[PDB]
DNA sequence: GCAGACACTA
């Protein structure tokens, strides 16, 4: 027949599923964007699935659009004939350029095209910095809704670099747009356990002549109220009440069980998880749940930087020594699952041994590397720097070891003698 | 073709009468050609067992003059790759006969180093066009294959040699 | 032409699959009523997935799904650019449907599709979502990107009691009027682990290669499975024992250390009679045998020192 | 419906079907008594272009259930057929709609190609209504055909109708942008382009520009010398009313084909 | 040097061995050696055989000194023998001469090009460690379902539009008729839907088709021939009809096809095999919607 | 900054003039090429860093009204511009061969752009193209990218412009190369000289000899890449003779002759 | 998973 979560769609801003927080402060970001001069020139979405993330826009372009529903929303799908896909995007964009009057046709990307080779990924940064920095009179709306979802792992992926690990606005995005200053990021939540009640209740009353047919009104409040605590997607919601709804009975219903987050599986390893009691079962569930972020670098440095967080430093130091001890030769297997598995199982019984102090935590970081790797360039071209200008005038050679170790402090000073 | 090969390749069996050790095999493969049906066979085992040697006797005695075009033999020699079982597997496990209606056999040696994408698309293969071609898989370790190939396969075990 | 007896015996009605009397009767009420929405199917294989959803395509459907349905299966080139394509083009052609019935769009092991090519099935979906419905069949649901399974319900196929394959082995023998025995179709049993397809194949193989099926013929065709032999390894108690055993059963039947190590590996985090000292320390263990065994050493030496520090770890002096 | 052409106008029929392609993937026909009309819309609604064949086009026109019946053909799938082999000349062309669309060739000799396009079935004509809503610019589409074939359009470039004072300076340009700190990571590659005041048939004082894609002014003027029109083919007329923000109407009027071109600027 | 053959017009092998080109991937063509001419055979997939026979009238100076059983075999390459003809015989009266050699066995296949005092040698060594000989995708006489004649050019055109529209899967379709209103085409399926390239009927250019029941001798009116085939096979013969004169279909109860080809002339041999099964049960549609 | 020059069609130095479009095509597919305008009939252009190396010079004597200024103190000028833009200039002029003398090519240096004129005729047509970006370099990289290096000894003349079968066979070797996509040459001193090209590979044994060409220490081998396609290319020059060079075993150019101006590449080993 | 700060009626 119809999908309910197509037949029950909102009509208005009060059925949406969002935060008052959130409507507000897109409200108030989308309002000053159809101004003549606007601080931010695009909008960016950043969520997981199902998350209002676009029919928001949808009903806020609806509502703002003939104060001067007109919403140009990109087809990925589309080919064009005798036209690539790189260049698909390019006359999209110019396409819907010429829309700043009379029209005024708000710009909703939705499906953004595909970036997995080399060619089609590096043209999607340019081709929006080109629209943002063009000195143009009046400017239209423009909304790019990303899901937050990890891409699941393949095979022979050879180098394994980022964006295929997980499909996020910050691994596509580069630097450039993430904070240039005409740009607005607005994160978004999944949805909550009493909004996603009271649609199913909105629902439940509407559809009460086909649940009182069965044997289910008496049953509908455990059924609904698991669906809502168990996932925080409307629409797997929906899809899940619609099964259970259709279903005679006797039936167990299944959900999604979206991946957890980085951040989340670091608070798993160290702190623990209360819905499941048993050790055991907690680490084989995530290790099939998301190996793709396991059996990655810079997790064990996660879990090496956070460890201290437990009680704010004040445990077992021996237990620390150990800790470190048990992960320092997990990296020595060269990164295999076996490695993985026996560092983690290691930290979580011990943090599990000293449980009873951990009343009070602290936060965790995300490790420094990248401002490591940074200064250790900015030297190592300064070093290429000190080692041409001193070449130029006499000989000079000591490799590269003596210049960091000796010539690091030894040479700066004499020269400022000098 | 004799006195100018090492020992390794002078005594290779060239009929199913020839292999030793592996008695047990040898008749339930026997049985199967005289009942005339083939599940797909696998064979797993220590190397010098005497798999393909046992799988080549096996299909020169099926065939006889068919093995030159109806007998299809895939190695890691030549490239085996998504594309490769994409085309050329999908290509020759789809015709017809034309001597005899006998089964097409395609032999999958040292197909342990195939990627998972290949693999999944092998099985796919498998399962889709078992009603003409029955494939055979050779392999030594049974990790590195996907485990829904071996529901499909009728693994046999070749012992070592007493 | 003696078509083998997977395909032979295949199910072509929902009726004669068993294994899960929910899913099935579910299926039988939906193809009833017609309102099939987007599903996933996630099991381990061998369950009967890819065959149910062709049997209730078959049985809600008929001619139509017959005649004018575009099944795509893994055997075919899963580009971003094709299956965009191809599926477009299914999308439209629309025909004389019942008011209660819709199209299929069977995928058959989507668990190996680039992840472009599931950005395009999502936009396929949200565009001719109200013409044509999707239907996925794969192992597990993890390698389907978070947001294809918003706009699906997802069900799941558990592994297949020991009474449900009793019963089809039961009804395959009496289609085929073969003599059988109790404990022949017990280690049968046994031997499948809730598997069909390898079920059906080994009883295939002791009809076809010894007659009647018996313990000893089956016992002999195929052995005990490794997984429950490393099982009864790692659990024993005296490390002559656990030797005996390993070489008795490993070492003398041809079997590979490194498949070994893994089955070790793989026993090891299922388990749950172990502390959780001794289950990583075990694992550490199996770890540094497993890179051992990596580099080059692969003898029976490093399988004893293997089972000598477990066994030490165990006692714990 | 059942409409044939035996004559050299098949080569304008498969011009006008690549130029409807390549603004949409699909090309909605909508068939009607008075005559056929083709066109397609585009994906960001700025390029509005039809292509109407008059009743004396086609040598019959059979067509059985006002009522305008339509219906949604790949363009892709079209361009392909009405294709002229090479080597080969296709006597009689037909294509018919059956009570799976029913389009045969018929080429010089025996030999017949028969095709089945799948197509899918709301008169949405307003488009043509507002195109029909109605300055006055007239020049030969000759000359600006040896521009417009050296246009460079794989730059993506916008064109500026420049009349200044009396002449069309035709332009096509890009639009440079600005990077990190003054950087040029688009180059402009500019290649602009001046007609002579006597060689404009007509003229309002609009000083003051506006600009328009090329793209689709590219493949609009392509259809003209396509067909052998020795008698009538006149040239393109340009019309657009005050201020940038209306869109821009173009007409190309020949005795059996009826061409429009409504772009939207700015 | 146990192998002569000198070639002037140079246009002609050309032409020949660029037939050839479609194979992916060429390499390894078993060329034969004997005295009625050379053959050229090349098998890709052991699903499509393709063979070209060149006679010893083409060549002036064919001697093929020898003592033993007149079959003998060498393993080389397409692309080098493809590209060692085309790039000369350029210019206007340059009467340029290719030379064939051959050692016998284990030498390499020497080529010697004259052109203005300019001289090559081009040696090409051969692959002849496991060459399992015997093979060939031929076929019994005896039981053939029918056969046609038709031009090379009616088919060429149907093969060009069959190629560029896509069809990965054709259908061939034979069927005679009491009133001598014989039926032969191309159709196929495709993601466009179904296309229909009739060919012609009249005598003009199809000289002669008629369907037999499986004894090659009884023909029978009314009856109708299916043949399902992929589209990889038609794309090898487009560019080999695309220079010929009368092409020969002719296909057996077992499925395989042999296409010859004519154009003393050169004959060219192409044999195919036919696909598993038809898709569901369309060859019932097929008589019924062509029929209407 | 004012660099302005006119171009304008004659009889003789169009076919130099016309020369300067095929290495356009190949200048567009590479990075990209610099100038340096000097005084007022000498002009340096070649490809910066394969192994490109293209010092050619150009008569500007006989081209009318050309002056160059720029602010890089000395005589020498950095100059720089992308390629791909001149194919389009020259193609579009290249069709206007029929009719049109005083249309000429006026070029202007303004800051960025240089604005080409245009006065082609069908009732005239003004055409008014700007190449996109002249972009300068550092002073100092002038010093370290001087394209001026020559050598000498083992010096083959090529055939004389009487027999066109020597060009045919050059072109011969650019059509089967990119067909089959090392190379080897031979070098001897006995009087005319014999020219031989071998290409050793694990079948693949080509060998040419000449036997009595017009075309004038040895055993000079050497081993090198397939860059001298495009060297084959520059043999054209139907207005006078190609001088060629090649020793030292690593090293080779081909010395391209035209009016005054000469034209050489360099390749490495 | 957890710390810091806010909404909202019990
Ligand atoms: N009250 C509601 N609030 C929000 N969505 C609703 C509601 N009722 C029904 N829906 C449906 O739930 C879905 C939610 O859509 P969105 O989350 O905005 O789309 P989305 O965020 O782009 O999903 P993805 O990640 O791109 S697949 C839509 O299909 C809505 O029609
Ligand atoms: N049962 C046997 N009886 C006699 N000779 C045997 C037997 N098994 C193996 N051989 C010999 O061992 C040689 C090599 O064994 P193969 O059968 O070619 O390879 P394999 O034993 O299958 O091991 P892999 O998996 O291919 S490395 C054969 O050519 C035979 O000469
Ligand atoms: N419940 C069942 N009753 C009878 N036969 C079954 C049942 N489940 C599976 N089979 C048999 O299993 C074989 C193939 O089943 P499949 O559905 O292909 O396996 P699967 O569970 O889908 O695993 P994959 O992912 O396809 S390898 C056939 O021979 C079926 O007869
Ligand atoms: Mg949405
Ligand atoms: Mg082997
Ligand atoms: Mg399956």
């Amino acid at each position: 027949g119809e999908q309910w979560y197509e037949k029950f769609k909102p009509n208005c801003l009060e059925q949406v599923a969002i935060h008052k927080r959130k409507l507000k402060d897109v409200q108030e970001a989308l309002d000053a964007m159809f101004l003549p001069n606007a601080k931010h020139r695009i909008l960016l979405l950043s969520g997981p699935s199902g998350c209002s993330k676009s029919t928001v826009i949808k009903e806020l372009s609806k509502i703002l659009v003939p104060k001067y529903h007109k919403v140009t929303e990109f087809r990925g799908d589309c080919i064009v004939n005798d036209l690539p896909q790189m260049e698909s995007f390019s006359e999209f964009l110019k396409g819907a350029r010429y829309l700043v009057m009379s029209n005024l046709s708000l710009i909703l990307i939705e499906d953004l095209p595909n970036v997995f080779h080399i060619d089609t990924r590096r043209r999607f940064q340019q081709l929006i910095l080109q629209w943002l920095y063009s000195s143009e009179p009046l400017l239209p709306p423009l909304v790019i809704c990303i899901t937050e979802c990890e891409i699941p792992e393949n095979d022979n992926n050879y180098r394994k670099f980022g964006i295929d690990y997980t499909f996020s606005a910050e691994t596509i995005m580069n630097k450039e747009i993430l904070m240039h200053p005409r740009l607005k990021r607005i994160k978004f939540n999944p949805i909550n356990s009493t909004l996603l009640k009271k649609h199913l209740k909105f629902i439940c009353v509407q559809n009460m002549k086909m649940l009182k047919e069965k044997n289910k009104w008496n049953k509908r409040q455990e059924v609904i109220d698991y669906i809502a605590q168990e996932t925080g997607d409307i629409r797997s919601a929906i899809t899940t009440l619609q099964f259970w709804a259709t279903s005679s009975g006797s039936l167990p219903i299944s959900t999604r069980e979206s991946t957890i987050s980085y951040f989340h599986a670091i608070g798993k390893v160290i702190h623990g998880s209360h819905s499941t009691n048993n050790d055991n079962e907690m680490i084989n569930n995530l290790f099939e749940n998301s190996n793709n972020l396991l059996s990655k670098e810079d997790f064990k440095l996660g879990i090496l930087e956070n460890y201290n967080t437990f009680n704010k430093g004040e445990f077992s130091i021996s237990d620390a020594s150990s800790i470190v001890d048990c992960l320092s030769e997990c990296d020595n297997m060269n990164g295999l699952p076996e490695s993985n598995e026996y560092g983690l199982r290691e930290v979580r019984k011990t943090f599990r041994n000293i449980s009873k102090q951990g009343h009070n935590h602290g936060t965790v970081y995300f490790p420094r590397e990248w401002k490591v790797r940074k200064l250790q360039n900015s030297f190592k071209v300064q070093a290429e720097d000190w080692l041409n200008v001193s070449l130029y005038k006499y000989n000079a050679v000591h490799s590269f070891r003596n210049i960091t170790l000796e010539f690091g402090y030894y040479a700066p000073l004499i020269r400022k003698c000098q | 073709s004799k006195e100018n090969l090492p020992w390794v390749e002078k005594y290779r069996p060239e009929t199913l009468d020839e292999v030793y050790g592996q008695n047990e095999v040898i008749t339930t493969v026997r049985k199967f050609v005289d009942e005339g049906k083939l599940p797909h066979l696998l064979f797993y085992g220590p190397p010098g067992t005497g798999k393909t040697s046992t799988i080549v006797a096996l299909a020169r005695e099926i065939y006889g003059k068919n093995y030159s075009n109806m007998v299809l033999e895939l190695n890691a020699s030549d490239d085996r790759g998504i594309d490769v079982v994409r085309n050329q597997i999908k290509d020759f496990a789809s015709t017809r006969q034309i001597f005899s209606k006998g089964f097409k056999l395609i032999i999958l040696d040292e197909a342990d180093a195939m990627t998972n994408a290949a693999q999944n698309a092998l099985r796919r293969v498998i399962e889709r066009y078992t009603k003409n071609t029955r494939f055979c898989v050779l392999a030594n370790y049974a990790h590195k294959l996907t485990p829904a190939l071996l529901s499909r396969c009728t693994r046999f075990r070749f012992q070592p040699l007493p | 032409l003696q078509l083998p007896w997977v395909e032979k015996y295949r199910p072509q009605v929902l009726s004669d699959i068993v294994g899960n009397k929910e899913t099935i009767d579910r299926l039988q009420q939906i193809a009833k009523d017609g309102n099939m929405p987007h599903m996933i199917i996630s099991g381990m294989p061998g369950i009967g997935k890819t065959t149910s959803v062709h049997c209730l395509a078959h049985e809600l459907l008929g001619r139509s799904y017959a005649d004018g349905v575009l099944e795509l299966n893994a055997s075919d080139d899963r580009g971003i650019d094709v299956v965009r394509n191809q599926i477009k083009h299914f999308a439209q052609k629309k025909l004389h449907l019942p008011p209660g019935k819709h199209k299929i769009v069977i995928l058959d092991e989507a668990d190996s599709m680039t992840a472009g090519a599931q950005q395009a099935l999502r936009r396929t979906m949200e565009l001719y979502s109200n013409s044509t419905r999707f239907a996925f069949a794969c192992n597990q649901s993890n390698k389907i990107i978070e947001p294809l399974q918003s706009r699906c319900a997802i069900l799941r196929y558990s592994k297949l009691s020991d009474e449900d394959v009793l019963k089809r082995l039961l009804q395959i023998i009496k289609l085929e009027d073969v003599k059988y025995t109790n404990d022949g179709l017990e280690a049968i049993i046994f031997t499948a682990e809730g598997d069909m397809r390898q079920a059906i194949n080994n009883l295939q193989s002791t009809v076809a290669g010894h007659g009647l099926v018996n313990a000893d013929n089956v016992f002999k065709i195929v052995d005990s499975p490794h997984p429950l032999i490393v099982k009864k390894m790692l659990l024993a108690s005296n490390l002559e024992d656990s030797i005996q055993i390993l070489r008795t059963d490993l070492w003398k039947k041809g079997y590979s250390s490194i498949d070994i190590v893994t089955t070790s590996f793989r026993v090891t985090k299922n388990l749950a009679q172990v502390k959780e000292s001794v289950r990583l320390e075990m694992i550490k263990e199996i770890g540094l045998t497993h890179m051992r065994i990596l580099e080059g050493v692969g003898t029976y030496l490093q399988l004893a020192s293997m089972l000598a520090k477990i066994h030490k770890l165990n006692n714990k002096a | 419906k059942a409409t044939i052409t035996e004559s050299g106008k098949q080569n304008i029929w498969f011009r006008a079907i690549y130029v409807l392609s390549t603004i949409q993937d699909d090309i909605k026909i909508t068939v009607t008594t008075n005559e056929l009309i083709a066109w397609s819309m585009n994906e960001t609604d700025t390029t509005l272009c039809q292509v109407r064949f008059q009743k004396s086009f086609f040598e019959e026109y059979e067509f059985k259930p006002h009522k305008l019946y339509s219906f949604r053909v790949n363009g892709r799938h079209l361009t392909t057929i009405s294709r002229k082999p090479d080597g080969d000349g296709i006597k009689s062309f037909t294509i018919a709609v059956n009570n799976r669309l029913i389009v045969v060739i018929e080429m010089d000799s025996l030999i017949v190609k028969e095709y089945c396009p799948q197509f899918q079935p709301e008169r949405e004509l307003t488009s043509a209504l507002f195109n029909e809503e109605v300055n006055y610019i007239c020049c030969n589409s000759t000359l600006l055909k040896n521009f417009l074939d050296n246009c460079n359009v794989n730059v993506t470039d916008e064109v500026k109708l420049e009349i200044n004072v009396h002449r069309l300076s035709i332009t096509a340009f890009t639009k440079a942008v600005y990077g990190k700190n003054n950087d040029l990571l688009r180059n402009a590659l500019s290649m602009s382009n001046t007609i002579s005041t006597l060689d404009l048939e007509h003229y309002c004082l609009f000083t003051k520009s506006i600009i328009f894609k090329l793209k689709d002014f590219k493949n609009f003027i392509t259809i003209g010398p396509s067909w052998k029109t020795t008698q009538d083919g006149n040239d393109n007329i340009s019309l657009w009313f005050c201020h940038p923000g209306d869109p821009i109407l173009m007409q190309m009027q020949k005795p059996g084909v009826k061409l429009e071109l409504v772009e939207v600027t700015d | 040097n146990k192998f002569s053959a000198s070639t002037v017009h140079l246009e002609h092998i050309t032409t020949a061995l660029s037939c050839l080109t479609p194979f992916g991937s060429k390499d390894d063509v078993l060329i034969f050696i004997d005295a009625d001419g050379l053959s050229f055979v090349r098998e890709n997939n052991h699903v499509i055989k393709i063979q070209l026979l060149l006679s010893r009238e083409l060549f002036m100076s064919y001697s093929y000194r020898n003592e033993t059983e007149d079959h003998m075999k060498l393993c080389v390459k397409i692309n080098h023998i493809l590209d060692s003809v085309s790039v000369m015989n350029r210019n206007s009266d340059d009467i340029v001469e290719c030379t064939l050699s051959y050692d016998g066995h284990g030498s390499p296949f020497v080529l010697i090009f004259e052109d203005s005092f300019i001289s090559e040698r081009v040696e090409y060594s051969t692959y002849l460690i496991k060459d399992f000989d015997t093979n060939g995708l031929e076929l019994d006489r005896e039981r053939i379902s029918f056969e046609a004649i038709i031009k090379g050019e009616a088919l060429h055109s149907a093969l060009k539009d069959l190629k560029e529209i896509g069809c990965k899967e054709c259908y061939v379709y034979a069927k005679t008729e009491a009133n001598d209103e014989n039926v032969f085409a191309l159709i196929s399926k495709s993601q466009l839907g179904f296309s229909k390239i009739k060919l012609p009927s009249n005598r003009s250019i199809l000289e002669k088709l008629q369907v037999f029941d499986g004894d090659s001798t009884t023909v029978i009116d009314g009856f109708a021939v299916i043949g399902f085939f992929d589209f990889t096979s038609f794309d090898k013969i487009r560019k080999s009809t695309k220079i010929a004169s009368k092409v020969l279909f002719r296909m057996d109860v077992h499925g395989v096809l042999s296409v010859n080809i004519l154009s003393p002339g050169i004959v060219i041999e192409v044999c195919m095999l036919e696909k598993e099964s038809i898709d569901e049960a369309a060859q019932t549609e097929i008589e019924l919607l062509m029929e209407t | 900054m004012k660099l302005k020059l006119i171009v304008n069609g004659c009889e003789a130095p169009d076919d130099y003039k016309l020369l300067r479009t095929t290495i356009n095509t190949v200048a567009s597919l590479r990075k990209t090429a610099i100038l340096r305008f000097n005084s007022e009939r000498l002009t340096i252009i070649s490809t910066p860093k394969d192994t490109g190396q293209l010092w050619c010079t150009i008569p500007h004597d006989v081209f009318r009204l050309y002056t160059v200024i720029s602010a890089r103190e000395l005589n020498t000028i950095t100059m720089e511009c992308n390629c791909d833009s001149l194919l389009s200039v020259f193609k579009r002029y290249d069709r206007v061969m029929n009719q049109g003398s005083s249309s000429n090519m006026t070029i202007k240096l303004q800051s960025c752009a240089l604005g080409i004129t245009f006065e082609e005729i069908v009732k005239v047509i003004m055409h008014s193209f700007k190449v996109p970006v002249k972009l300068l370099f550092r002073a100092q990289d002038t010093r370290i990218q001087e394209p001026m290096i020559n050598y000498i000894q083992l010096m083959m003349y090529k055939l004389p412009p009487i027999s066109g079968e020597f060009g045919s066979a050059f072109h011969g070797f650019i059509r089967r190369v990119e067909r089959y996509s090392h190379i080897h040459l031979m070098g001897v001193k006995k009087k005319d000289v014999e020219l031989k090209i071998i290409v050793n590979e694990l079948d693949w044994h080509l060998e040419i000899c000449w036997n009595g060409p017009l075309d004038s220490s040895t055993h000079e081998v050497i081993i090198r890449c397939k860059d001298w396609k495009v060297c084959s290319k520059l043999y054209a020059a139907f207005e006078e003779v190609v001088l060629a060079i090649s020793h030292d075993e690593s090293c080779v150019f081909h010395c391209s002759l035209d009016e005054r101006g000469q034209i050489i590449y360099y390749i490495a080993r």
